[PDB]
């Protein structure tokens, strides 16, 4: 479906955006503004989708969007942001709170993107843990580890963005891509 | 609901699991010396997690708590991890709202400065997610280093404030935790406390609690206002 590399397509999309921003036509100018914002937003929504594919948080997550690297299991890379693997997910049961951290490839994105941490949405004999958690008075609060990460990221010297159900994310990506196609048409119409 | 040991164990592990289920301390002591204590059964169940599960609600009795102690004394590993980064029985019971279960493990001589086997983090950090400070109190009372750090130089005091675990913050300050420790990023707890204080809404419950923390920090000799981060 795609003939060129991700890097080539990223540059060609910015080239088209620049053509719209230089147009005398107001519709091409506003189309270029929205296209630039949606180009960025669709990359974040693709990462937000990717965290729903994580199974074992200590293993790779399949299908990381092109041009991004998952550093969630790289202690040295995480240290740069004051993070470690342990703080990225809950540990009493199947994770309810789960975050993944991704670094953009500068060969693809230049300086357009930042490292991004993405929070996943919150979600009989095998349910013995949940029984144990209830009798032990466990708080079981998604917000605790999320707030803790927010507090930590405010101290990061290196820039890092925050992003992030699975069906709703997919539909969101559809709506963004639809908007992109419409703005590309408007821009091409004014050449 | 009501668990059945046969869903997780067979053979000699099942015979021990039934003694645990029945809360029979002497039978547990007798059998534990000849049983593989650490090989998991089904659904990630281990004999030590089974003992925890048989000591809750109406089964939280002195004898059933002591079964946990006696299994650890016999060789059951309270720091054994579960798969996929899931935590050990010691870390799990540090999250509880009551310290009876961690005390049963400390009574078998588990070090209060122990670290977990997957991430290498001191298990005392898991107390910060508990709904009160009872498990942290039990760890400190047994002699844990109140100023212990994680791999990034964070103390319990620093991490508890970031967690918004404000009653843990207060307890740590009152027990003499050093508030001047800087993490690897050069921040103290107080540096974050100042950020939090400055953005809090006057008279909100968050404002009231953060100011209480500031007052207690000062009352215990901490430097205020904090030295800005370098």
């Amino acid at each position: 479906h795609h003939t060129s590399t991700k890097a080539e397509r990223w540059q060609a999309r910015k080239d088209l955006i620049a053509k719209g921003s230089n147009s005398l036509y107001p519709d091409a100018q506003i189309a270029a503004k929205r296209l630039a914002a949606n180009n960025i937003a669709v990359e974040k929504a693709k990462l937000a989708e990717n965290v729903y594919k994580t199974v074992n948080p200590l293993e790779a997550t399949p299908g990381v969007p092109e041009g991004w690297k998952d550093i969630s299991n790289d202690a040295g890379a995480l240290k740069k942001y004051g993070l470690d693997k342990e703080v990225l997910f809950d540990h009493a049961d199947t994770p309810d709170f789960l975050a993944r951290v991704y670094q953009p490839d500068s060969a693809v994105f230049g300086s357009d993107m930042n490292p991004t941490i993405v929070f996943r949405g919150s979600r009989n004999m095998a349910d013995w843990i949940n029984n144990g958690a209830q009798g032990l008075g466990m708080e079981s609060d998604y917000y605790k580890r999320a707030v803790r990460l927010g507090s930590r990221l405010a101290k990061s010297v290196s820039k890092i963005d925050i992003a992030g159900d699975r069906h709703g994310i997919g539909q969101a990506i559809d709506c963004i891509e639809q908007q992109k196609d419409e703005d590309i048409s408007i821009i091409r119409s004014r050449a | 609901m009501d668990l059945k040991p046969d869903n997780y164990f067979s053979g000699q592990q099942l015979t021990l699991a039934r003694a645990i289920e029945n809360g029979e301390v002497d039978e547990v002591i007798k059998l534990a010396s000849g049983t593989d204590l650490n090989k998991p059964g089904k659904e990630d169940m281990t004999l030590l997690f089974w003992a925890v599960m048989n000591s809750i609600n109406n089964q939280k009795t002195p004898e059933r708590l002591n079964v946990i102690t006696m299994l650890i004394k016999a060789g059951a590993d309270p720091l054994q991890p579960r798969p996929q980064g899931k935590n050990s029985p010691a870390e799990f019971v540090l999250m509880a709202d009551n310290a009876d279960w961690i005390k049963a493990m400390l009574n078998a001589g588990l070090s209060p400065n122990a670290v977990d086997k997957t991430f290498g983090k001191p298990i005392i950090f898991q107390t910060l997610e508990a709904k009160n400070t009872k498990t942290l109190q039990a760890m400190l009372d047994k002699g844990a280093d109140i100023n212990i750090t994680d791999s990034l130089g964070n103390t319990l005091l620093i991490d508890a404030l970031d967690f918004h675990s404000y009653d843990h913050v207060l307890l740590l300050l009152e027990r003499g935790a050093d508030p001047e420790i800087k993490a690897d990023n050069g921040w103290t707890m107080g540096n974050q406390l100042q950020r939090f204080l400055d953005r809090a809404k006057v008279g909100s419950d968050e404002y009231k609690k953060l100011n209480e923390i500031k007052d207690v920090l000062i009352q215990h000799g901490g430097k205020w206002p904090p030295t800005p981060v370098k």
